[PDB]
RNA sequence: GUUAAGGAACUCGGCAAAAUGACCCCGUAACUUCGGGAGAAGGGGUGCUCUUUAGGGUUAACGCCCAGAAGAGCCGCAGUGAAUAGGCCCAAGCGACUGUUUAUCAAAAACACAGGUCUCUGCUAAACCGUAAGGUGAUGUAUAGGGGCUGACGCCUGCCCA
RNA sequence: GCCGUCGAAGGUGGGACAAAUGAUUGGGGUGAAGUCGUAACAAGGUAGCCGUAUCGGAAGGUGCGGCUGGAUCACC
RNA sequence: AUUAGCUAGUUGGUAAGGUAACGGCUUACCAAGGCAACGAUGCAUAGCCGACCUGAGAGGGUGAUCGGCCACACUGGAACUGAGACACGGUCCAGACUCCUACGGGAGGCAGCAGUAGGGAAUCUUCCGCAAUGGGCGAAAGCCUGACGGAGCAACGCCGCGUGAGUGAUGAAGGUCUUCGGAUCGUAAAACUCUGUUAUUAGGGAAGAACAUAUGUGUAAGUAACUGUGCACAUCUUGACGGUACCUAAUCAGAAAGCCACGGCUAACUACGUGCCAGCAGCCGCGGUAAUACGUAGGUGGCAAGCGUUAUCCGGAAUUAUUGGGCGUAAAGCGCGCGUAGGCGGUUUUUUAAGUCUGAUGUGAAAGCCCACGGCUCAACCGUGGAGGGUCAUUGGAAACUGGAAAACUUGAGUGCAGAAGAGGAAAGUGGAAUUCCAUGUGUAGCGGUGAAAUGCGCAGAGAUAUGGAGGAACACCAGUGGCGAAGGCGACUUUCUGGUCUGUAACUGACGCUGAUGUGCGAAAGCGUGGGGAUCAAACAGGAUUAGAUACCCUGGUAGUCCACGCCGUAAACGAUGAGUGCUAAGUGUUAGGGGGUUUCCGCCCCUUAGUGCUGCAGCUAACGCAUUAAGCACUCCGCCUGGGGAGUA
RNA sequence: UGGAGAGUUUGAUCCUGGCUCAGGAUGAACGCUGGCGGCGUGCCUAAUACAUGCAAGUCGAGCGA
């Protein structure tokens, strides 16, 4: 059946991306309302809502594009699936494209980028990358 | 490929095999060393004066010597350059590499330590025959 | 009846004799129709006296018969001390088996056999005994009766109808 | 000095596993094709191939099922 | 794992004995367990770590000198003394070997330091010696020290270093190439000029040696610096190697340089001799009358006191791929269901800290690689520092996901109710049309078969032709892309019994899932076993010709088999050549069974939503073909398999 | 800190795919040549019988004689 979601957002991610889409409504939870809710500080989506019901409530996501109708998300990337776990060391984690991009972590305290982990030098689950 | 099924076998790799055959290994022990291993090089006893040709589509004709090893096993051989001051049950020193479009035969006979000692004829292709001038 | 050293050298041939023999234990191969082989083979122990303890039935119970364990000890050349009681193993040949045969020179590899087929018989059956009457087959009726050949089981049974 | 328990080596016997070897014997690759036929690839001149039987010197041939990886006009 | 069971004092209590102690540690009655598909047991190969090798790293291969630990002493047991040996150089015994005795007996154990013998393609002096550091003994001088301080020998490995340079045009002699009308090496050589690291001449001459001993006068017991020390010095003393390391002064640039290659790769070309020959070869191969790819001289290139060849190992090889592959046709998806262990599991909140995170301590000893420096005249090596081990034990904080634990949630999965469509099975009847054989007539010389013909049945009345009755088997027309079952498969009809799927959803407890290594159950035909029944078609088989030859192909004949009941064997181009499960992403056009908006116009119509079913076609992916919402697209989970072609699905 | 390639199936291609070479190593052997100052490592094959040498003693302030 459907094994950890987290994948199926972000394979709807590059679909929307690849046809060049622009509403997305997945139903999404509190582990992806954490989810998403980081590249749009970070420059990749226009807009992310709340999840409406925090159960079943979709959460609808607008894509960014360029101004000449340019892709602005290049690709994406799991890295810790179920079968085989990773996870960071201390200042030891990979840098996305020489650091370009956004490292997915959800550490002890939450899920943050891997820009924040350099400065508390924590670990955690490399989740995806960009 | 599933990382569940690599802990349940892991990747047991290629094996590759000799190919030269009859030397170098831990062979069949009779309470003596009766047959033994020849990692290089070894001593020889002739039994035949060879000659022979290549077969594929050559024509020549190539003058081999059919022994018996120092470890009771049979395989022909070759004299490189010249001469040939051998005749049968001869030491001869061996070092392997086949010869190609030869059908059957398998090493060289080293023309420098040996009966095979010295091979005349040759001026500036000299170490691979064991030819001397102690003027340079 | 016994015999020194040797043990089939005897001889058509181990022919006659000699050894093996009971009960209680450990252990047992190839091969197969899965039952068998198998008592396979090769091995050990046994006598008398004395001390303790666990075992049925009979009986109110002393009493009586049935038994098995360890331990300790004694004696002889030898402890089923006399008589009675299998020698075994490897590989072939013919017949599957138990059976039966030449009373009185032949006990088998011959005869039977369970099974396979082939043919004949619609009932007052064919077949056989009897000149006939009468009977057997049968108070049975094609899953049953008389005859010819082969001889469990396994795999099979090839061409010729002048 | 003698008696007893335990105890290497030796002797006896039936097995178990590899290895060396053996009269002949059955396929296999190698060559160089001399010997006998053309079974595939064109509709290869009987369309081929996979299972499964039975026969023949030699590829192979026929039977019953499936497949197109079956020309013509793709078998209307 | 082409090895699945395994030990029996084995597993356990109890008893007393037993060694430094626990102890089936060895024995005795009872007791029914040990281990194991998470690899128990049994075979062949092996000393093991710190490190060495290669590599971008991850890894692969190795176990030598050098340190830590371990075992063993020609072979197999057993002891004794002492603080803690089953004792290498001791010891009693037993075995196979050497050799002597008066043949009664005894002696011998160089895997100590070397040297000889021996299988070998292969590894060295039978060297003086205790001065330094370390060890036994003694209160000290010292004593034995094959530990060791060092030398004798091999390019054995790395390092450093020379065989010289500054000056020195007329292409001097002269080689093979050439119109040899000529070039090349080539200021090379011939000279001229300095130098003497190196050495063909001997010698002064190490810091490495601090001490000990006491004696020079100090530490307390100084009573007593005699004693243990030598806490003033340790000063009348301690160097085989060593007339060494070093270094000056001399006739002398004079003794001191090879080796492999030179088509393409791959760094480096020319002229003849031989001319598919003597050869050569890592592959393409260059050789049938020279041939830039064979020997030769010239020429060049490489490395350099060293150059090539071999056998072996790692990289090249993303060619076992966790970092880093693949299955439609190229090697590779089980013939397919139910399914045990196992692997993975949606959402919510709250704990737990088991993983994960980071803090702290201790430890994973020297010595190597690297990160640095006085010094050996640099350097190889030494010296000091530095980084380098945890998948660990334990010692606190954090609660994000994966995980045990408390509670409710309803999209997944299951039932209830409302409804249809079916060749989905299994027993029992029943019906029609064609094939063959028997009964009679009318009837009669042909029926067949073929490229052509026959073999054969017929004239004894065959086929043709009619009624007749005997059997057995398939199931025309509907029938088509349709339907169904997980597959193999299932098509005349009626009846009783019997599984699953689907449409619409008000109901229902409330994650009850997906995948499945072994296990187990169905499997097209052919084939086999024991019984029935046997029309047609028909392997085997006999016949006629076609064929030089013919079971061949063609023709009339023909048995096992085909059909049923029962028990087996389990394979195929068992195919969509595409394993299952979930979500996802441009669209047009059919068809079948159902539901949504109409007076429901009835096979009129358009309007929609859901599930099977076929075709055409973007982005994407692909070697190309071609897939392309029923993906060969983007991802997740779990299972099966492949690693050149034969040998071979064989032994 | 730092990571290359070339050749070969066809008349000619793209792909899958093997085999082969260049490089680093050796307590190596063996082939030719030979100047060394200096540093290291030299039974890895029959576990084939081991001459001749030296490797465990010390204590004469134990105590005898
Ligand atoms: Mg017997
Ligand atoms: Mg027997
Ligand atoms: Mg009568
Ligand atoms: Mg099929
Ligand atoms: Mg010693
Ligand atoms: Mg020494
Ligand atoms: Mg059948």
């Amino acid at each position: 059946t459907m094994t950890d979601p987290i994948a199926d957002m972000l394979t709807r991610v590059r679909n929307a991306n690849m046809v060049r889409h622009e509403k997305l409504e997945l139903p999404a939870s509190n582990i992806k309302k954490e989810i998403a809710e980081i590249l749009k500080s970070e420059g990749f989506i226009k807009n992310v809502e709340y999840v409406e019901d925090d159960k079943q409530g979709v959460l609808r996501l607008f894509l960014k594009y360029g101004q000449n109708d340019e892709r602005v998300i290049t690709g994406l990337k799991r890295i810790s699936k179920p079968g085989l776990r990773v996870y960071a060391k201390a200042s030891e984690m990979p840098k996305v494209l020489n650091g370009l991009g956004i490292a997915l972590v959800s550490t002890s305290e939450g899920v943050i980028t891997d820009k924040e982990a350099r400065k508390r030098n924590v670990g955690g689950e490399i989740i995806a990358y960009v | 490929p599933t990382i569940n099924q690599l802990v349940r076998k892991p990747r047991q790799s290629k094996i590759k095999k000799s190919d030269s055959p009859a030397l170098n290994k831990g062979f069949n022990s009779k309470k003596k060393k009766f047959t033994d291993l020849n990692s290089p090089q070894a001593r020889g006893v002739c039994t035949r004066v060879g000659t022979m040709t290549p077969k594929k589509p050559n024509s020549a004709l190539r003058k081999y010597a059919r022994v018996r090893l120092s470890n009771n096993i049979e395989i022909n051989a070759y004299i490189p350059g010249i001469g040939h001051n051998l005749q049968e049950h001869s030491v001869v020193l061996v070092r392997g590499g086949r010869v190609k479009d030869l059908p059957g035969v398998r090493y060289h006979i080293v023309r420098g330590a040996l009966d095979t000692s010295g091979v005349d004829g040759r001026r500036q292709g000299r170490s691979l025959y064991g030819t001397k001038k102690p003027k340079n």
